């Protein structure tokens, strides 16, 4: 159910859906079309809706190797290692609960998911997501490992748990493809399947009705026959691509994994400065670091206050007014004072 | 060089230095005076001599 | 051992330490934590201090299949292929002698090393290191394959040698750990372990005692226990993170692999120029290449000297002085011109 | 022959190439010297010339498992799926017809092929040819999935075929081969090799002779014999490295597969704009998309026409004169304006 969350997956049997972005040239009912990308975090981790249940077993068990792939026979395997998220490169995977797959990646304009878990060789689709490097801090360096800083930043807290936002699961759909019908040599001899083979043919025996047996409506042609597939024990995610074959909207709720929370990030503070103060004005020599927005606000009354995202080893003429200035140069605190 | 009180538990001995002035003065070095020499003499330095000094 | 370098390799117990970058989010005990990427070379040979002893087997087997790695005990094994060094993509490894790994990678702001050879899924770090492709030459492209020019540039000496400049490996340190002890209802017990364990209890006779064997301290608690890291048969690499638990810095010096020498480089020449003659001035029609800093300077008195990184097809107004200026269209011949 | 095109490829059997691009530092006989990387198509499917057979069997059978490789004796095989094309990442291959390999790669400065069949870890060459993203349209983004556009772009139609323009497989390469002859102190023995080796000793009878088998040569010394191999079932690729060792080229054909066709690519259409009208002047508030060119032309007589590749959500004042301007803001239709 929730402790193994794959039972909350198993309430609505998930499957791949129609995305027109289907492998750099085509589209299809992809097994891993990106249902939606959700990344609201200063921690720099993307989260995506995946076509499979990454975490549900073939019987909907908590399976570390198992990402439940999709087929016509919907019970499809997927190896837990075969999932590759190439956004602008092979980004770092972070977690997968249900369709919620979250992880880090480099800068980029798009993201591609690749997996071949029932099929051979890595079915992969690529959508657009302008993954910027929007990090906070007076500097601009994307490397945690300095002994330099700690600041508040939001990030997707990766605890696997029940729910804060439950995506819907309803409407096992029909679609514009029901090819399980057959031509029995003068009739529409439709093969029986595991579900309601709705033999919606032009007339005869084929006009309506789920087929638990091979429904042979004699005196039918191929065009005289029309397929139908009605199933059960399922729930569609949103029908985003999703030809909405739900007769009535009503779903269950499956909690979105990795609830975001406030953590701390490590910002590297660069080499501070050289100060040479003269009559009424000073000079601040900054060697270059990872690019740092140095701010000089005139400490006093309503005064000139400028900034510069400095990226060289250059000397900013710190206007050192009689009231004084405020030197805020990067990750260091706002060290500003009066005439020296 | 300036050391700092590091992150406890681990041995992180943070020691903040200046930028590398040899590298910052080599890379980001100015216009090479061998070019732009007046009189048009090619300043070549096995020994630093301005051969072909016009 | 120097040619087969495994003797000087096996003098030092190769082992890893707590690196602050541990797989996008952690700072953990990196078995392959990068020491420092030192590369003085025009050939672009990044030379990192290897966290394991990549090359020396569990018995100091100088065999390419064995890369000496870290564990709780000193014996850690990795495959020679299991190393990955990605700057913005996995650059080809150039060589690996124990504590020194060296190779060329593409441009980037951070170098990431990872080894999964006994390690679960490429245990490694990603430290920020601005890999700049600032090669020499009038032009600015990175392709050897043109048959245009050669120039003298530095390169890490790709042969292995016994030593040219050794890093001193010495002082097998302590640890920060207590799991070697176990309190059984009064008895702090030390079994055979993979870390050296000075028994240092919170109160009792356990002030001394090596840790590779059993010792009991009855009537004590786990908080009343005390651990220490004893040592034998090794010397720590540099102690960059390295809790300096050696008494005095005195160990061997393993020769730094890849002693760089001045080599040549295939210098790419550009399509030269078009001299449109005139009256006291000429035009230089230039097509673009991989971009080239074209410089034309006056030849005579204190002269105009222009030099711009030409990066397109354009026309440069070379002033045609009476003596004539000296023009250079990037990495071509330096040929000046008189008034034609 | 042509349907199985590998028969026409096997008329002049696949070869190798001593390309100076040889694996990031070397220059030698690769099987994948990039002979010609030609892709003049708006769909971005670069066609590269590979010296082996892309899919031609060793028995000349169209078998996708085999990729034609080379040896000293010409019969070299490789895993036809194991080959890869890494431009700035692993550029997606589209197909292989003989000496042509066609694929779409990411934006980058050069492309490399890597194939290891007997080859030690994907023997690769890396040519530099800046595969830019020069696609047409109002916007500038590479994302098909939103239903936004359909503009005609040219691309290599990926059908196999017999020929549209055949590369001349001619000039069977008269090859040197002199390492296969060994002088035992009075007898230059040239054993069986990968072709009939004409061997010229400096004096005596060593001038010619079939050396696809053994032949002794009187007075065999190390300075005496020079070797060459002359065979058939071969026509030259281009003689790209290829010394013209045939007397004259006897140009058979190999139909260069993947012909070009003018197809229609789905372009992105951005959110259009807001229009604020003033006295003779209009302010188009453009929300930003992937960077899009808004063009406002004053419709009428000789009048100001401005076009700016706008790249941030701002407001451009297209002046709306008494004749009225025509303001096409991006890849939408040209919505003109009349004064009102």
């Amino acid at each position: 159910s929730t402790a193994n969350h794959f039972n909350a997956y198993k309430l609505t049997r998930p499957y791949v859906a129609y995305c027109a972005d289907c492998g750099m040239g085509h589209s299809c009912h992809s097994p891993a079309m990106i249902e939606n990308i959700q990344a609201d975090a200063t921690d720099g981790t993307l989260k995506i809706q995946f076509a499979s249940q990454i975490g549900l077993t073939k019987t909907d068990t908590h399976d570390h190797t198992k990402i439940r792939y999709a087929e016509g026979h919907d019970i499809a395997e997927a190896a837990r290692s075969t999932l590759k998220v190439h956004s602008s490169s092979e980004c770092t995977v972070t977690g997968t609960m249900g369709h919620f797959i979250l992880a880090k990646c480099p800068p980029g304009e798009r993201i591609s998911v690749s997996f071949v878990d029932s099929k051979n060789e890595h079915r992969t689709c690529r959508i657009a997501y302008h993954h910027e490097q929007r990090l906070i801090g007076r500097e601009r360096f994307t490397v945690r490992p300095h002994h330099g800083i700690e600041l508040p930043c939001t990030t997707y807290q990766l605890t696997t748990a029940e729910t804060s936002e439950e995506i819907d699961m309803h409407m096992p759909p029909d679609i514009p493809d029901r090819t399980i019908l057959s031509q029995q040599s003068g009739n529409v001899k439709i093969t029986v399947n595991g579900r309601t083979v709705r033999y919606s043919s032009s007339c005869g025996s084929q006009a309506v009705g789920t087929t638990t047996t091979d429904k042979t409506i004699n005196s039918c042609t191929v065009d005289k026959c029309q397929a139908y597939v009605t199933s059960h024990t399922k729930w569609q995610f949103n029908s985003p691509f999703v030809p909405r074959r739900m007769q009535a909207e009503r779903k269950g709720k499956v909690h979105i994994p990795f609830p975001l929370i406030n953590t701390t990030c490590r910002v590297p503070l660069a080499p501070e400065a050289l100060v040479r103060s003269g009559k009424r004005e000073a000079t601040l020599s900054l060697h270059p670091i990872h690019p740092t927005l140095l701010s000089y606000r005139t400490f006093g009354a309503e005064r000139v206050f400028d900034e510069q995202w400095i990226t060289a080893q250059t000397e900013v003429t710190i206007p050192v007014p009689v009231e004084g200035v405020e030197y805020q140069w990067g990750n260091h605190k706002p060290q500003r004072f009066v005439v020296a | 060089l300036k050391l700092a009180r590091p992150a406890a538990g681990n041995i992180h001995v943070p020691y903040t230095q200046t930028p590398s002035g040899f590298k910052t003065w080599q890379k980001d070095r100015d216009s090479p005076l061998n070019a732009k020499a007046p009189f048009g003499c090619i300043i070549q330095t096995n020994p630093v001599r301005a051969m072909n000094c016009a």
